[PDB]
DNA sequence: GATATCTAGAGGGAT
DNA sequence: ATCCCTCTAGATATC
């Protein structure tokens, strides 16, 4: 699940 | 969504293992190649950098002895390329401590009070330490309580995954303890490493495009009328943004103008009639002539002209530049049924549907077909377009089976089938025949994009050097796993010796 | 050679159009 | 190689008369003909050469002075302006104007006229893939009468036949049957069809001759001849070529205002500050992101697309399994090996198409169709012959080039809530779908916008009165649908929508 | 403001 | 030198 600094 | 990237500049990230890069560099590098995704992928996000462990102080709240040491580098707002300059070149390690806890504070301070006059729908706090800093646990509860009360993520990046001191082994126990109380047990995978970060954030963001809602009514003859929505799904992506003329010497789209003249020697545009060639001769055709004579045809037209056996609509005659994938309409359960009712009737009739297709009225009519797809979360009709009469080229070629002189034998049979097993780029596994995909070839971004945004954001740090070469990394993706070569070493050398390929 | 264009030569004729025949 | 046809008319003493008195007159009939294969050659093969000969007149009109052979148009592309003149003999009202301009009433030695056809094919410039003759008569008599000139009539159309000419025949009307091979059997190519009978239905294959045909009809030409690559040195050469392509309106021509003649069309820069002119290399291409310019010269530009040399080079083999139907990106390719280039590519490709085949393996490369294109995914599906009924190939073998997507090419759906069906709505909508079964066929359909737009064209450079309508074959037929179907539409709504719904709105 | 189509210009190969 | 075909840019509606 990508969420963040990678989203 | 507003993100603060928090990182530390402080002196135990300056010195490290020699045979490794420091710690700092890793942070660096990482942000850096955070804010190159945010510019180059333009979606509005706000983004502010906090440092703490610098000489200087600036902050909101100075207080006494505490919230010091830390300086508000960047305020909250749009990625440019000022701040890559500025990450680049401007930020350089520091000689003090700080108490991350105490820069979380500031991070608070200013993702809340630099929000207000606009909405965010996610709000993120990123944490790049190493957890060598000497600091006092005194406040944690009002921490916990206001992150639960703003909805404000965490992320936190270690220098090494989850021979360290005990007060990294210390300062590892409160940062486990704050992500349990934030976001449960599963917040164990919200803490990242350096390396691993580096590996998912090396390529660009891929392009991505939002499909319209296409409402329309599925018609089987006259009486039965189905309620659709029609999403495109696979398409040849292009540029977001075209390349823009400029003058040379101004730099400006302004000052130059694209003009059309006409010769038989001069011309003007008011002096022409359209027309069409008819073999030999040449007919005059008014524009005005051409739409009262053009096709004129009802828009919005989704009806099916009859079902047939899959077998029968081969692949290969597969047209257009898109899949359509047809779903019910939204908040419709009588269609949803009607619809699935028709889907899973095809799907064990082994049958597809034959539909003519038009996007509009000012839409060539298409004819298409429409073949079911289920799935374990969804069920959908996928729309292909036909070919037409006009679009089939029959051409002829020589049969290879029953040649003579290009005939293998069975030594070069045997050769090539050793070559196949070889080259495998698929593997079966728990021997029930799952197939694992070595090499998906779906999974990976365009290089197209990934060396057009290269290219651009080079010449933007450096205006006066040359265009770098294509990055290794691209190059990876784009070629298969290093076992696959390395055990096709073997048959590709055994068909060289058996196959004589000359060049005349 | 059966199946050959009277008009084009070196390309079969191509049978009408009609589209859809019910069985 | 340029086809070329004549047509070879006669109007000897009686072919303007009818056994009955409602039909076709042999000689219209002709003329029908003959610009039934003017209409369809021009939207076809308009580089192709045609032209008319009469024989049997009282003038003459060609290059070699020949009594009583008139060549009414030369071997020349075809043209709207032929067909005007063609159209004056067109039944009745053009017959006395035929009687009157021309004339029936003198004889006729069919040896010579093989001779002016002979000397029409040798004056085209151009090279001539296939040189054909086309007869268009229903008597056959005067060589009985004569058999002197008769010996010379086979004696000319063995010479014909050795120097490349395919001589027909098309029989008109004519009592008592055409009699075949009293004269004839010999003259002709006789191919086939040998048919004893005298033929009392006076059309053989006139029936196909009248069809007109309405498409491009593309000659088979190699889109690229790019090279396989196993490896850095194991190279082959294979051809590609596209079996689909998706036909297009002729683009529109400029013409200037009064004496209708094309005119040509270049586009140039200037820059608005002074008016001159800017050349090519006087400009700079530039793009915007974040808060700072960019900016590019033309060659950098171009030079970043460069990745691969043209060519293919192959990755590895992946079960068809692996390549899902639903993710179809642009119209698929062939892939054939081409001798000319790499000798020994043929055995390599055999071998290649004959393992993937029997272990369903597809050879996915890497394919740059040219110079400064970044690279695409492909698959090479092995494709077997197909062979019909009557020995004829329907699919050539060699390998389908299927382009596959990246992530950039597919799209995000929106999420939606699965609703499965009930077993007894399922067994509706399978009586509804076995009611309305059909057998496909690729070439079932035609573009109604094409073949309307032929139409308009045909009617304004031929003046006719209105244009024909064409029939729109893509409309679903509602009416014979709802015959078919009856009340299983009726029990599906009433077992799926409630008494409420309305889904008009 | 982006999304999507048809139409109208530049550009690389095949013959 | 002509034609064919992919690519790029330009003009016009609904979302």
């Amino acid at each position: 699940k990508p969420r963040g600094l990678f989203s | 969504a507003a993100v603060v990237l928090c990182m530390d500049v402080g002196f135990t990230m300056s010195n490290s293992i020699p045979g490794i890069e420091s710690p700092f560099e890793q942070a660096k590098k990482v942000i850096t190649m955070f804010v190159q995704r945010q510019v180059f992928a333009e979606n509005k996000d706000e983004i502010a950098l906090v440092l703490f462990g610098t000489d200087g102080t600036d902050n909101p709240l100075s207080g006494g002895d505490q919230y010091q040491n830390i300086t508000v580098h960047r305020h909250l707002m749009l990625p440019d390329f000022d701040l890559l300059e500025d990450i680049e070149s401007k930020i350089q390690p520091g000689s003090q401590q700080a108490d991350f806890l105490d820069a979380l504070i500031v991070s608070m301070d200013v993702i809340q009070h630099e929000t207000i006059g606009k909405k965010f729908e996610k709000r993120h706090i990123e944490i790049f330490t190493d957890l060598s800093s000497r600091f006092s646990k005194s406040q944690l509860d009002i921490i916990i309580h206001s992150l639960k009360k703003c909805d404000i993520s965490l992320q936190f990046f270690l220098p090494f995954s989850l021979g360290i001191t005990e007060q990294q082994k210390e300062g590892l126990e409160i940062v486990k303890m704050v992500m349990i109380s934030l976001e449960g047990e599963d917040g164990l995978d919200e803490i990242y490493s350096f390396s691993e970060s580096l590996r998912k954030l090396c390529v660009f963001k891929k392009i991505e495009r939002h499909s319209i809602h296409w409402p329309c009514r599925l018609t089987i003859g006259s009486n039965l009328s189905i309620r659709i929505a029609a999403y495109k799904s696979i398409l040849q992506e292009r540029v977001k943004k075209t390349w823009t003329v400029v003058d040379a010497k101004t730099l400006k789209k302004e000052d130059i103008q694209k003009e059309t003249v006409y010769c038989l020697t001069e011309v003007l545009k008011e002096d022409i009639i359209q027309g069409f060639r008819y073999g030999s001769d040449i007919v005059p055709f008014s524009k005005v002539d051409e739409e009262q004579m053009k096709y004129k045809s009802e828009g919005k037209c989704f009806s099916v002209l009859g079902f047939c056996k899959s077998s029968q609509v081969q692949r290969r005659f597969f047209m257009g530049n898109q899949v359509l994938k047809v779903f019910a309409a939204r908040d419709d359960e009588a269609a949803a049924v009607a619809l699935s009712s028709l889907i899973h009737a095809l799907d064990d009739l082994d049958m597809v549907a034959i539909v003519r297709y038009a996007y509009d009225k000012r839409a060539n009519p298409q004819v298409g077909v429409a073949f079911p797809h289920i799935k374990h979360n969804y069920e959908c009709l996928v729309y292909v377009q036909l070919p037409f009469m006009e679009d089939l080229r029959q051409y002829m070629f020589s049969s290879l089976k029953n040649s003579k002189k290009y005939a293998p034998t069975e030594a070069q049979l045997n050769a090539v089938d050793a070559l196949i097993d070889s080259m495998s780029l698929a593997k079966k596994d728990e021997k029930t025949d799952t197939l694992e995909d070595l090499f998906p070839t779906t999974k990976i971004p365009n290089p197209r994009f990934q060396r057009l945004f290269q290219c651009l954001l080079h010449r933007a740090l450096h205006p006066r050097e040359p265009l770098p070469p294509i990055q290794q990394h691209i190059w990876n993706m784009l070629n298969p796993p290093a076992e696959v070569t390395t055990k096709s070493q073997i048959p590709l050398s055994k068909i060289k010796t058996l196959f004589p390929l000359i060049e005349a | 050679c059966p199946g050959e264009s009277l008009i084009n030569p070196g390309f079969k004729s191509k049978k009408p159009a009609g589209g859809v025949d019910f069985d | 190689g340029r086809d070329s046809l004549i047509f070879l008319v006669d109007a000897s003493k009686a072919m303007f008369e009818s056994q009955s008195e409602d039909e076709l007159t042999p000689f219209d009939m002709s003329i029908q003909c003959i610009q039934s294969v003017y209409i369809s050659k021009i939207i076809s093969s308009d580089r192709d050469l045609l032209a008319v000969v009469f024989y049997g007149t009282e003038k003459d009109k060609n290059s070699v002075n020949f009594k009583n052979i008139y060549v009414l148009q030369e071997l020349d592309n075809p043209g709207a302006k032929r067909i005007l003149e063609l159209d004056q003999f067109k039944g009745q009202q053009g017959q006395k104007r035929f009687q009157d301009m021309m004339g029936h009433g003198s004889d006729y030695s069919l040896s010579e006229v093989l001779w002016v056809c002979a000397n029409l094919f040798s004056d085209v410039q151009f090279k001539m893939s296939h040189k054909r003759i086309m007869l268009f008569t229903n008597e056959d008599n005067p060589h009985g009468n004569d058999s002197a000139k008769a010996s010379r009539a086979r004696t000319k159309a063995g010479d014909l036949r050795d120097t490349g000419i395919f001589l027909d025949l098309m029989h008109l009307k004519k009592p008592g049957g055409f009699d075949i091979s009293l004269f004839y059997r010999d003259i002709i190519s006789i191919a086939e069809d040998e048919d004893l009978r005298v033929h009392f239905e006076e059309s053989s294959k006139l029936e196909d001759l009248l069809r007109k045909v309405r498409a491009k009809e593309t000659r088979k030409r190699a889109l690229s001849r790019l090279k396989l690559k196993l490896n850095k040195d194991i190279v082959i050469s294979v051809g590609i070529y596209n079996l689909v392509q998706k036909a297009l309106k002729p683009p529109p021509i400029k013409l200037y205002r009064e004496t209708n003649e094309p005119v040509k069309t270049k586009t140039r820069t200037f820059n608005t500050s002074t008016g001159g002119l800017l050349l090519p290399s006087d400009t700079k291409r530039s793009q915007i992101y974040g808060s700072r310019q960019i900016i590019l010269e033309k060659e950098e530009t171009e030079e970043l697309k460069r990745f691969d040399d043209p060519g293919l080079m192959l990755m590895g083999f992946k079960p068809l399994v692996l390549l899902k139907k639903h993710h179809y990106l642009r119209p698929s390719l062939f892939v054939y090996p081409e001798e000319s280039l790499v000798i020994g590519s043929s055995t390599l490709f055999s071998a290649l198409l004959i393992k993937c085949l029997e272990k369903e393996v597809a050879a996915l490369c890497r394919y740059t169709p040219r110079r400064n294109i970044p690279p695409y995914f492909v698959a090479l599906v092995p494709q077997e012959e197909e062979l019909d009924d009557q020995k004829i190939q329907v699919t050539p073998p060699g390998f389908q080039l299927v382009f596959l997507p990246f992530a950039d090419d597919k799209r995000k759906m929106p999420f939606t809530e699965k609703i499965m069906a009930t077993p007894e709505q399922v067994g509706k909508m399978k009586a509804i779908v076995e009611k309305l079964r059909f057998t496909y066929r690729s070439d079932s359909f035609e573009n109604p916008v094409l073949q309307q737009h032929f139409r308009n064209l045909e009617a304004l450079a031929l003046d006719l009165m209105e244009p024909e309508q064409a029939v729109d074959l893509t409309l679903p037929k509602v009416e014979a649908m709802n015959k078919r179907l009856g009340s299983l539409v009726d029990e599906f709504k009433e077992l799926v929508y409630p008494p409420d719904y309305n889904p008009e709105g």
